[PDB]
């Protein structure tokens, strides 16, 4: 009985597993909002600046934006591998 | 220049606004989003220096204000006594300088090589042979040698009273200029029966926006003379102004976390700059 | 003192421009010249003054010239077009041309998009002038040497510099295109005002104020957007 | 497909977790 | 370099040392965190 009052009055039993949502969630929008950086870029939106751009400078904008946006990418991946590797830790310690 | 005299010369009240003036900082809509922006704003519970427009003895001023960034002019009326402004630099006819009017009409607007008096104003007369307040010397300024934008805004109206009274309304403006534009900011407000600007939260809504490259280091205020027959009848000691109240208050840079509501009309926001705990708030 | 107009709430073709090729000089940065109509801008602003051909190259971003660092700098990110081309003919008189002046000298550096008004002589360290203009004081105006005779490689260039910013409010600086009937509830490419994007559109129960020009979700991307001619409201989602 | 990102669906759903939950709850008791 | 060179043609100096330092955190953060990880399975082993 204690133990239902004591999950209705509080988030602090979800706490040790809602950080793990709410870090996973918080690093997905910081790569998502990197879209926006223009990471030396003319410009941020990709089609704006392939729009204003003539094939050849076009080609050096988009491949700082590919250098820029693949780093972006490879933080997220690298971030989101480690966090599954503990993640899959618990679940043999969850499954155990 | 025509002048005014038997002036009272005291140090100038000061009062506290706090949470006032907050502009919507640009044209992007939003729901539901806290957002900061770093855009000029007047500091959360920043010092502002009230002036007084009313002759309760012999007691009338509107002298020329220092200009900054931020200039926040919070003018409170009720039969409508402070009209405009005056923007400029030296104000010498020399150098290009802005000037409004708040007719009925609009709030008529020019950029022109103004001459101005030295004590300029609105003057308005109660006939006996008719009820109605008009225009006795228009001679806010001798005349305009070059001017590269006129302007006319949308148009309004205005009740145009003569009576004593508690000031019902209230207006506020940020006037600014950024990047070769000079911008403007209002809302009109029924707040009731608060001597200093009123605790809550309003938010100013754009205006106008006029391109303009005039550099203005300070600004002035318009007022309207009450003249009446009691008033000796001369430009230089006849009239009874009345009542007026007008606060200035200056902007720098701040960041600002404004709340957006569902239809977008900024319902809060917290200045992370002004306190440490407001800091806090910024980097969460 | 260089003259500056802003051109706005207005339909520019710039095909004759490129298309005219009459210009000795037509550098474009961060803008196609030839993708330029396609674009959409707003708040474009037009230079104007005259320098010699030597000179041309200092007026760009990030270049380093007496009048350049002393009379007119650009900003570093510059988003214009400068036109370059000489006008011999105009610039040569019997008795000469040297109503064109250009600063030899100031104390400190003139700041990016902004103009000296002040009429003034400069003055270095000791021995100030105050107005005497003798020896190591100079007075701040500067003639030109334009003539017929004149060599090519230093006669004057008539220089016009573009600058505009984009997807910031409304542009009314739009391009060419004839527009087209609005298409809903059906996924196709689009284009307003010069923004692009592409999704859905669907009418909008979202009420705008009459400020805002566009509407946005959390990750700041286009949510919303006004078709101006029309005056409604939509919602713009990926299409699958 | 909210920008070029999906959230794929989970290979079991939660009330099918909640079967396999309750079965070894059901199968500690009896 | 700040000193020697001005900012408008500083970038290029300016930008790339930038890259170049941030790859140097990038490194040693992704390496502080598979470190902090063998860590926590020690410290969890060791707690155990
Ligand atoms: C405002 O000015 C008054 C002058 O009496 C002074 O006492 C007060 O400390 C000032 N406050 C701020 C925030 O400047
Ligand atoms: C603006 O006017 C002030 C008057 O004090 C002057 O010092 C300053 O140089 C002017 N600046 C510009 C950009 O016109
Ligand atoms: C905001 O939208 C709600 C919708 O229920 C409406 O009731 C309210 O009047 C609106 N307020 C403003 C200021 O738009």
């Amino acid at each position: 009985g204690k133990i239902q009052d004591s999950l209705s009055s509080t988030a602090s039993a979800l706490g040790k597993l809602q950080d793990v949502v709410n870090q996973n969630a918080q690093a997905l929008n910081t790569l998502v909002k990197q879209l926006s950086s223009n990471f030396g870029a003319i410009s941020s939106v990709l089609n704006d600046i392939l729009s204003r751009l003539d094939p050849p400078e076009a080609e050096v904008q988009i491949d700082r934006l590919i250098t820029g946006r693949l780093q972006s990418l490879q933080t997220y991946v690298t971030q989101q591998l480690i966090r599954a590797a503990e993640i899959r830790a618990s679940a043999n310690l969850a499954a155990t | 220049c025509v002048n005014l005299t038997t002036r009272t010369q005291l140090p100038p009240a000061y009062t506290n606004s706090f949470t006032r003036g907050v502009y919507y900082p640009d044209k992007v809509f939003r729901s539901s989003v806290l957002h900061s922006t770093q855009d000029l704003f007047l500091p959360f519970f920043s010092n502002v220096t009230w002036f007084h427009a009313i002759h309760v003895t012999k007691r009338f001023d509107n002298p020329v204000l220092p200009f900054n960034d931020g200039v926040y002019f919070a003018s409170t009326e009720k039969s409508n006594i402070i009209r405009g402004w005056i923007f400029g630099t030296t104000l010498d006819s020399k150098t290009q300088s802005l000037l409004i009017v708040n007719n009925a009409t609009n709030v008529v607007i020019k950029v022109c090589e103004f001459q101005f008096c030295n004590d300029p104003f609105l003057g308005v007369y109660y006939h006996k042979n008719n009820k109605s307040w008009m225009e006795s010397e228009f001679r806010v300024y001798s005349s305009a040698n070059n001017c590269t934008f006129e302007y006319v805004s949308q148009p309004f109206l205005m009740d145009l009273e003569g009576k004593q009274g508690n000031f019902k309304n209230l207006r506020e403006f940020v006037f600014k200029n950024i990047d070769g534009y000079f911008k403007i900011y209002s809302k009109h407000t029924p707040i009731n029966l608060v001597r200093d600007l009123p605790q809550g939260f309003s938010a100013l809504e754009p205006l106008v926006d006029l391109p303009i490259g005039i550099n203005i280091t300070r600004f002035q205020t318009l007022l309207a003379l009450h003249r009446s027959y009691l008033t000796p009848g001369d430009s230089s000691s006849g009239w009874t102004a009345g009542a007026a109240a007008y606060y200035v208050g200056y902007l720098q840079p701040r960041t600002f976390l404004l709340k957006y509501n569902e239809n977008g009309t900024i319902t809060d926001a917290v200045d992370c700059a002004l306190d440490p705990l407001s800091e806090t708030k910024c980097t969460l | 003192a260089w003259n500056r107009k802003r051109i706005s709430n207005c339909v520019a073709d710039y095909s004759v421009l490129y298309n005219s090729a009459s210009f000795s000089t037509f550098k474009c940065y961060g803008v196609s010249p030839t993708k330029l109509n396609d674009l959409c801008f707003t708040n474009v602003y037009a230079d104007s003054f005259v320098i010699r051909g030597d000179e041309v190259r200092q007026i760009a971003p990030g270049q380093t010239g007496k009048i350049a660092d002393y009379n007119y700098k650009l900003p570093d990110d510059f988003t214009g077009c400068v036109i370059a081309w000489n006008s011999n003919n105009l610039d040569s008189k019997v008795g000469g041309n040297y109503n064109y002046l250009y600063r030899l000298f100031r104390k400190s550096n003139l700041k990016p998009f902004e103009r000296d008004i002040s009429t003034e002589i400069y003055q270095a360290g000791s021995t100030p002038c105050n107005g005497v203009e003798g020896f190591n004081c100079y007075f701040p105006l500067q003639s030109y040497g334009f003539q017929p005779t004149n060599g090519v490689g230093y006669q004057p260039y008539r220089v016009v510099v573009l600058s505009f910013e984009l997807l910031h409010a409304p542009a009314t600086v739009c391009g060419p295109k004839k527009s087209t009937n609005l298409v809903k509830n059906k996924c196709v490419n689009f284009n307003f005002n010069g923004l692009t994007g592409t999704g859905v559109l669907t009418e909008s129960n979202k009420k705008f104020l009459p400020f805002q020009q566009f509407g946005r979700d959390i990750a700041d991307t286009t949510d919303a957007v006004r078709d101006p001619q029309t005056l409604e409201i939509l919602d713009i989602t990926p299409c699958s | 497909k909210f920008n070029g990102l999906t959230v794929l669906p989970p290979l079991l759903t939660d009330e099918m977790i909640a079967q396999y939950t309750s079965a070894l709850l059901a199968g500690t008791i009896t």
